[PDB]
DNA sequence: ATCGATGTATATATCTGACACGTGCCTGGAGACTAGGGAGTAATCCCCTTGGCGGTTAAAACGCGGGGGACAGCGCGTACGTGCGTTTAAGCGGTGCTAGAGCTGTCTACGACCAATTGAGCGGCCTCGGCACCGGGATTCTGAT
DNA sequence: ATCAGAATCCCGGTGCCGAGGCCGCTCAATTGGTCGTAGACAGCTCTAGCACCGCTTAAACGCACGTACGCGCTGTCCCCCGCGTTTTAACCGCCAAGGGGATTACTCCCTAGTCTCCAGGCACGTGTCAGATATATACATCGAT
């Protein structure tokens, strides 16, 4: 799995920005947003894999992700918990 | 059938505001009689069980600017039988004066000064005009006198009136 | 034996909007909301009991936790509801 | 176990499970003892909050001329209510979307 | 041969994507990225489908809120276009590293 | 000696030079003129929240004094953990 | 004789970032605290340590808010912080909807 | 009689900076810091134990709570120190 | 028989017994393993050793011999890890990091 | 400122999956009863909080002049939007496979509990030295020339 | 530059109060022994996560052109800053009272624990209807000739 952050394509980030209310989007926004997303995902997945490892499991579960997010301060309603 | 009666904070604040306006312009003045005090002169005993924040009276008078405020008080003081009726207040880069020497049908101007009374005065602007409201900032018994602070620290007047500190 | 609040949220719904249903995803979301508010109130009541060297969580602790966690009007009305329920419960 | 049993909820006039709330306050390691009115109070508060959210959600679903409350309607209710949005301000609601809101400086002239 | 002024199509997309609720990132590329990132921390991990959907919902909500604040920053700078300096200001004020 | 009548606020005790000292500590080089009223509003909101929570903790402990632990607990409730007051 | 406007500002900045004492004055701040608490429970009492804690917290709050405000202003190509900067900082931090 | 971490903070100080004191205010601040980090780690370990439906906090739960709460390098070295301490504590008996 | 504190068995300067008592009386779980307080005390000692080492370095660089809230503040806000850990923490009498934005310095 | 695409709300058909409902049962909730210990309540002491007085002086308030900094206008060029033809890879549905979650049973090591004891930690005391402070030589910044 | 000239840093020495060492007491940590139960480990089932493969087609991509906007520059005008004088009220010390915080002692009543009874909630299977398309109607919108 190499260079998958490019799977967050330019039109995808533009759709996210449209949902956010953005009207125009500088062209350097896309790499910045890919970096921001990779950082946020690294943090949440590190916490989720830690919860999983502690449960001696091997499947990251919806509850492991929900707990990671609740610990980041970003409680997520709709996947259990 | 089960319906919530919650009245979001905007509703509560607006309703308190409208109640203030209609009460000020209602002239009800529930239960306040003029009597005598042993040394001060007159006294207005309130005969209702007040509590925190409830209304008491409106210090009804004439509102003016500051250029005439810094003058009219002294110009009425040139009459040594004037008492104390004018109220200044600083609000949005301007100080004002509540001309209340000319007697009114209201109960505002009829109160004396102290720092050991029961009232601390706020301000309300019913469409611009700042009406000097008086609220019950504490628990008052039916049979205590309206007595608030004039805020004035005029060292000359406090020299002549040592009673201003009390 | 999976624990949920689905049937009780159904009851409260059919008590508020008697001609309105609720999808399964919204059911899961209301379930999570109830779990989360329960966890918050219970953790805050626990903190209060520990602060005051007590051992029991009581209606006093739960009321203070409600007053700490919910904003103004929600807290006032929730305290009203809980006090009414406790008085009715101890009467019956 | 005579004197035919009625649930603590029914005795309290609630729809949320006072017995389950008691069990959760016990097997949750919040405190050693747990008062008798604590589960009743907590269940009353939880049922109140649930009713308060579901009322606004049903109103939104009726505005959009629908019959089934959905995550979108929950999101709309929560974000539009001033105090539920403060209680649930750092909460993501799956498949909720955002509020329709365009800033004023982007509209045409 | 009709054509709109630049901006009206953007406003229509705004109204559309604020009416809708569906996920705006492609599920399979997102899942692939998540599997990579996780592979960094622990090898041979499995993922529940609901776990990856939760990650996606959370990431999308994060980016949507970040873009709301980025748009506020841009409007503050008297612009209409959001820029990397706007994202960086949003994150720095918001407390992220 | 007739005297006039005025008021005070106790929020104007956060004086303009004090707000400018705070801004200087924050690194601000030049200050507008409405920053003072804006900052007084901000500070009154923050104080209202923290003191509401501290008074709630106090009431619950059936005390009539607001100890420093009540303020520390209120601040931790807001998410602004404060070190150095017996926390 | 005279200093160019700005040099005394920077000198004050260095001075107040070297020091640690409280910048609001204790007696006015304590009067403010008492009047605010007067609206939640009458006849309250404050440990002097409690008032000092409140003052440390409030000054830390305002200092951080002014750092964020300065960032907003600098972002807007300005140097003078403004109420719109304070409002943007608060809104991005999540204190005012 | 009220408990604190004063003498232990002072011992660790005399370990790291032998000729150096610490004022009373900084002593109180280190007390608050020790209490705060203790409460964080213990609450996270409690929450982990409740997650896995287990009743006992162990060195496993504490290690996971440390790896959750501290940032990368602090967490790595704190796990190192804790494991070293537990092995040395079980060797002797 | 002759006794030696658990702290001495583990080589720690923090009280393993006090930590165990706190874990028990703190209502964290129905049971507390043997090595749980040892691990927790070791971690608390490591963290305070880090903080104290950096604060002592600050006190040296200030040519003083006592640590003070200002020195704790400097140590924390300068170390990136400790600043991420204690990022939502105010330190009484601690002041702020000396930092003037470049856009305000004289050109 | 109609034209005329161009897209958009209103209506009906309908149908597909999801939701609301009926059933049996088992497992958790309720009722009674007993024991004990946690907490309510009364008393007491002294700490520490509040209030007032007096003087100092440091700091706030006020006024003024002026300059630099915000803001509005303007021109330019560039980079972002919009649209269209093309490519590519997401998505959907099939199957199959097997890893690993989840539940069960056994049993042992481990942690709670309880009592005897002893030394580590705490509170009060006292001393000295570290930091503050006050005044002085130097040098290092700004600012008019 | 050219310079002075106020701030500012390095330097002594005094001084004072807080911090660090000392010691006696007491209470909580250690030790030893018992027990009961939690979880560790093995075993087995069987869901569901992964992999693959083919088709469809929706979405991504690349290109071209135009134009809306970002950004630099200029001018003005005004509103903060710096400074000097006055005033005011923070602050520090002192005293003096008294509320109420903290501790202790006692008693009672409320909650845990146990056992038994049983009904309500859960999985499970089924009927049906809401809402999501699909197409048509009428209309709204806006961009330009």
């Amino acid at each position: 799995l190499r260079d998958n952050i490019q799977g967050i394509t330019k039109p995808a980030i533009r759709r996210l920005a449209r949902r956010g209310g953005v009207k125009r989007i500088s062209g350097l926004i896309y790499e910045e947003t890919r970096g921001v997303l990779k950082v946020f995902l690294e943090n949440v997945i590190r916490d989720a894999v830690t919860y999983t490892e502690h449960a001696k499991r091997k499947t990251v579960t919806a509850m492991d992700v929900v707990y990671a997010l609740k610990r980041q301060g970003r409680t997520l309603y709709g996947f259990g918990g | 059938v089960r319906r919530s009666s919650r009245k979001s904070k905007a509703e509560l604040q607006s309703e308190e505001r409208k109640r203030i306006d209609e009460l000020i312009e209602s002239g009800k003045e529930e239960g306040m009689k003029i009597d005598l005090i042993d040394g001060k002169g007159r006294g207005v005993i309130a005969t209702k069980q007040f509590s925190r924040g409830d209304f008491v009276v409106e210090y009804h008078g004439d509102l003016i600017e500051i250029t005439d405020a810094k003058k009219r008080e002294a110009l009425y003081a040139q009459d040594p039988s004037t008492g104390c009726y004018m109220y200044y207040f600083q609000y949005l880069s301007k100080t004002y004066c509540v001309d209340a020497t000319r007697e009114t049908n209201r109960l505002g101007r009829l109160i004396n000064h102290s720092k050991c009374g029961n009232c601390q005065t706020k301000l309300h602007d019913i469409d611009g005009v700042p009406h000097l409201i008086l609220i019950a900032s504490r628990d008052i018994a039916a049979g205590e006198e309206l007595l608030y602070d004039y805020g004035d620290r005029s060292k000359a007047s406090i020299e002549a009136h040592p009673w201003l500190k009390h | 034996r999976k624990e949920s609040y689905s049937i009780y949220v159904y009851k409260v719904l059919k008590q508020v909007h008697p001609d309105t249903g609720i999808s399964s995803k919204a059911m899961g979301i209301m379930n999570s909301f109830v779990n989360d508010i329960f966890e918050r109130i219970a953790g805050e009541a626990s903190r209060l009991a520990h602060y005051n060297k007590r051992s029991t969580i009581t209606s006093r602790e739960i009321q203070t936790a409600v007053r700490l966690l919910l904003p103004g009007e929600l807290a006032k009305h929730a305290v009203s509801e809980g006090t009414k329920a406790v008085t009715k419960y101890t009467s019956a | 176990a005579r004197a035919k049993a009625k649930t603590r909820s029914s005795r309290a006039g609630l729809q949320f499970p006072v017995g389950r709330v008691h069990r959760l306050l016990r097997k949750g390691n919040y405190s050693e003892r747990v008062g008798a009115g604590a589960p009743v109070y907590l269940a009353a508060v939880l049922e109140y909050l649930t009713a308060e959210i579901l009322e606004l959600a049903g109103n939104a679903a009726r505005d959009n001329k629908k019959t089934r409350i959905i995550p979108r309607h929950l999101q709309l209710a929560i974000r539009n209510d001033e105090e539920l949005n403060k209680l649930l301000g750092r909460v993501t609601i799956a498949q909720g979307g955002v509020l329709p809101n365009i800033q004023a400086v982007l509209l045409p002239k | 041969p009709h054509r709109y002024r630049p901006g009206t199509v953007a406003l229509r997309e705004i109204r559309r994507y604020q009416k809708s609720t569906e996920l705006l990132i492609r599920k399979l590329p997102f899942q692939r990225l998540v599997r990579e990132i996780a592979q960094d921390f622990k090898t041979d991990l499995r993922f529940q489908s609901s776990a990856v959907m939760a990650l996606q919902e959370a990431c999308e909500a994060y980016l949507v809120g970040l873009f709301e604040d980025t748009n506020l920053c841009a409007i503050h700078a008297k612009r209409v276009t959001i820029m990397p300096k706007d994202i960086q200001l949003a994150r720095r004020i918001r407390g992220e590293r």
